[PDB]
RNA sequence: GCCUGCGGCUUAAUUUGACUCAACACGGGAAACCUCACCCGGCCCGGACACGGACAGGAUUGACAGAUUGAUAGCUCUUUCU
C-alpha cells in the first residue's frame, strides 16, 4: 500500500497563546495614604489555598484558580 | 514536571545508584517513588534527560531500563541538593 | 559583626535554597508573607513602577516584617541565584529579582550576628 | 493529556493489555503456566527457562 | 534519439579544492620517503595492511 | 529572447536561466539574416555600460523551431503499499486529479507510473507504479506548453559609455 | 446448505503479506472496543540535548461558568483566576 496525503480541513485550530496581563499584582491590592490595605477579592474557605491564595471576580460570581471553587 | 516531582527523583539515586522503570505510559505512579506520587511516565524522561547531557547510562533489557551514576555524574547530584562531600554514596562504602 | 552591613546578606540566601524558601517574584511574595510563617524582606531601591512601592512595604510592618534596602533589581536576583555562569566562572547572563521573601534560615552565626543588631537601634 | 482522557480506554481483559515481557509485542503471546511471551521468543529461551524438545 | 554530451560533467557538484600546507620536493621529498619506509619500523603478524589503505 | 535546449530533436525544452557552461538557443523575433553570421550579447548595466554576457553565433533562421516550457509538480508519497502508494500535495481539489489523470508520473529514485482514482475531496490520489515505492521518494508530473517570444523589437539602441571595472 | 481463507467487484476504508507442490481455517489472523496498520473528526507532546532570542515588573502550567463541541476535549472564544 501507498499512502493518501489528506491534509486537509477547515484549515488550523490554532491554540491559546498565554494572556499577558501586565502587573496584575497592582490589581488586587489597594494602598491609601496611611497604608490602607483593603482586599478587593475572597479569600478561599479550603486548606490548601487559605489565607495565601485570593479568588476572582467575575461578573457575578466567584471561581478560585487553585482548588476550581465556584460561587455565585 | 512540577518541581515537586523533580526532586523526588534525585532523592533515590545518589543514596544507591540506580533507578530502574517499567517503560509505561498508562503507568498512575512508579512504586519505588512510594506516598511520593510521582507518575512512571516522569522518571522516565528526567532520566532520558540526563542521557543526552552525560549523567546516566542506558542499558535496556526486557522492557525495563536500566542506570548508574557516571564518575561525573557523581558531582553533578552533590550541586542540586547541597549535600557535603562528607557524605559517600553506597558505591565507596563495602570493604 | 566580620560580615559587613550589605556584605552579611549573601550568607543568608544561600541556606534557604538548601529547604527551598525563597519564592521570587512579585506576586508570590506579597501572599507568601502574608501567610504568618516567613520571618523578614527586602525591597530593591532600583524599581521604576510607582504603584510597585506602595502596596510591598505596606503590608509588612503591619504583619511585624521589616525591610533592609539594597539598591539593584540586578543585585537582588543574583542571591534569588536565576543568573547563568560562563565556563571560567563569569556572571554571563543576568536575570534579577527585586523581591525576596526568605522562609526558613539556616545555622550560621556569620549570618545571624549582623543583620540582627541592625534591627533593634532602629526600633 | 490531559488525564482524564489521555490513556482512559480500559487496558483490562483483551490482548490490548496483554504485552510480550520480552519484546512488549501483542500477537502470537503465550500466557500458558505464567510465561507471557511471545511465540518466537520463548523458543529463543526455551531451553534457558527450562523446556527440552525430548520428542 | 538520447546522446547528450558530457552529461556527467555538468551534473557534478563542484567542490571547491582544500588548502592544505605544501609538499617538500627533491632530496627533502625523498627523505620522507625513505624514513616512512625503513626507519620507524611498526612489528605486524603477516603483514597485509598497504600504504594508502582506508579502512 | 527564449533560451533553449541545443538538440536535434523536433521539441525544444525551454530554460528558465542562462547557464554558464551549456550552449543554448536564443529565440527571438529580428529581422531575417543569413548565415554564417557571428551573434554577440550585452545587457545594459549602470550608466550606460555595456556587459558582454554571452558569445556564439547565428544558426538556421526559422519560426517551426518549437520551444516548450515544462512545469514539474512536485507531489508526496505518504502511504505506501505494493505497486500503488497514495500521493498528496501534488494537487488539492479532487477534479484537479480527474483533469490530470492521463499525464503520466514520474518519481526521483525512477519509477514510472500513473494515477488511478483520485480519493479525497482535497487532493489526494491512488496512483500505480512499475515497482514498489521509497517512502524517501519524491513524486513528480511533468507538464508542457509551447512558448513564443515577446514582439520587442527595436533597430535603435543607445550609444555606451565607456566601459570598466568595479 | 452453511463456517472461514484467497482473489474478483462496490466502498471514506471494506488494511497488509502470502499465489503449483514450497499461497488460499495460513500469519496461534476464533479482530464488538482495544489489537489496528485502514478511513473520518479531534487531542497530547512523549522535540533528549548545546547555543542564541525572550523572561522574574513573571517565561510558562492548570481552569468553573456560558457559547461552540460527540466529549465535566482550558481544544478555541468571552470571562480573569491560578
Amino acid at each position: 500500500k501507498k499512502r493518501k496525503k489528506k491534509s486537509y480541513t477547515t484549515p488550523k485550530k490554532n491554540k491559546h497563546k498565554r494572556k499577558k496581563v501586565k502587573l496584575a499584582v497592582l490589581k488586587y491590592y489597594k494602598v491609601d495614604e496611611n497604608g490602607k490595605i483593603s482586599r478587593l477579592r475572597r479569600e478561599c474557605p479550603s486548606d490548601e489555598c487559605g489565607a495565601g491564595v485570593f479568588m476572582a471576580s467575575h461578573f457575578d460570581r466567584h471561581y478560585c484558580g487553585k482548588c476550581c471553587l465556584t460561587y455565585c | 514536571m512540577p518541581k515537586k516531582n523533580r526532586i523526588a527523583i534525585y532523592e533515590l539515586l545518589f543514596k544507591e545508584g540506580v533507578m530502574v522503570a517499567k517503560k509505561d505510559v498508562h503507568m498512575p505512579k512508579h512504586p519505588e517513588l512510594a506516598d511520593k506520587n510521582v507518575p512512571n511516565l516522569h522518571v522516565m524522561k528526567a532520566m532520558q534527560s540526563l542521557k543526552s547531557r552525560g549523567y546516566v547510562k542506558e542499558q535496556f533489557a526486557w522492557r525495563h531500563f536500566y542506570w548508574y551514576l557516571t564518575n561525573e555524574g557523581i558531582q553533578y547530584l552533590r550541586d542540586y541538593l547541597h549535600l557535603p562531600p562528607e557524605i559517600v554514596p553506597a558505591t565507596l562504602r563495602r570493604s | 559583626g566580620v560580615m559587613d552591613v550589605n556584605t552579611a546578606l549573601q550568607e543568608v540566601l544561600k541556606t534557604a535554597l538548601i529547604h527551598d524558601g525563597l519564592a521570587r517574584g512579585i506576586r508570590e511574595a506579597a501572599k507568601a508573607l502574608d501567610k504568618r510563617q516567613a520571618h523578614l524582606c527586602v525591597l530593591a531601591s532600583n524599581c521604576d513602577e510607582p504603584m510597585y512601592v506602595k502596596l510591598v512595604e505596606a503590608l509588612c510592618a503591619e504583619h511585624q516584617i521589616n525591610l533592609i534596602k539594597v539598591d539593584d533589581n540586578k543585585k537582588l536576583g543574583e542571591w534569588v541565584g536565576l543568573c547563568k555562569i560562563d565556563r571560567e566562572g563569569k556572571p554571563r547572563k543576568v536575570v534579577g529579582c527585586s523581591c525576596v521573601v526568605v522562609k526558613d534560615y539556616g545555622k550560621e552565626s556569620q549570618a545571624k550576628d549582623v543583620i540582627e543588631e541592625y534591627f533593634k537601634c532602629k526600633k | 493529556g490531559h488525564q482524564q482522557l489521555y490513556w482512559s480506554h480500559p487496558r483490562k481483559f483483551g490482548q490490548g493489555s496483554r504485552s510480550c515481557r520480552v519484546c512488549s509485542n501483542r500477537h502470537g503471546l503465550i500466557r500458558k503456566y505464567g510465561l507471557n511471551m511471545c511465540r518466537q521468543c520463548f523458543r529463543q529461551y526455551a531451553k534457558d527457562i527450562g523446556f527440552i524438545k525430548l520428542d | 534519439s538520447l546522446a547528450r554530451a558530457g552529461k556527467v560533467r555538468g551534473q557534478t557538484p563542484k567542490v571547491a579544492k582544500q588548502e592544505k600546507k605544501k609538499k617538500k620536493t627533491g632530496r627533502a621529498k625523498r627523505r620522507m620517503q625513505y624514513n616512512r619506509r625503513f626507519v620507524n619500523v611498526v612489528p605486524t603478524f603477516g603483514k597485509k595492511k598497504g600504504p594508502n589503505a582506508n579502512s | 529572447p527564449l533560451f533553449s535546449q541545443h538538440t536535434a530533436a523536433d521539441k525544444h525544452k525551454l530554460q528558465r536561466f542562462l547557464t554558464a557552461d551549456m550552449a543554448l538557443v536564443a529565440t527571438v523575433y529580428a529581422p531575417i539574416t543569413f548565415p554564417p553570421a557571428s551573434v554577440l550579447l550585452f545587457k545594459q548595466k549602470s550608466n550606460g555600460m555595456h556587459s558582454l554576457i554571452a558569445t556564439g553565433h547565428l544558426m538556421s533562421v526559422d519560426p517551426d523551431r518549437m520551444v516548450i516550457k515544462r512545469v514539474v509538480l512536485s507531489g508526496h508519497p505518504f502511504k505506501i503499499f505494493t505497486k500503488m502508494a497514495v500521493v498528496r500535495y501534488m494537487f488539492f481539489n479532487r477534479e484537479d486529479v480527474l483533469w490530470f489523470k492521463p499525464v503520466e508520473l514520474r518519481t526521483k529514485w525512477g519509477r514510472r507510473g500513473h494515477i488511478k482514482e483520485p480519493l479525497g475531496t482535497h487532493g489526494h490520489m491512488k496512483c500505480s507504479f512499475d515497482g514498489k515505492l521509497k517512502s524517501q521518494d519524491t513524486v513528480l508530473m511533468n507538464l508542457y506548453k509551447r512558448v513564443f517570444p515577446k514582439w520587442t523589437y527595436d533597430p535603435y539602441v543607445p550609444e555606451p559609455v565607456p566601459w570598466l571595472k568595479s
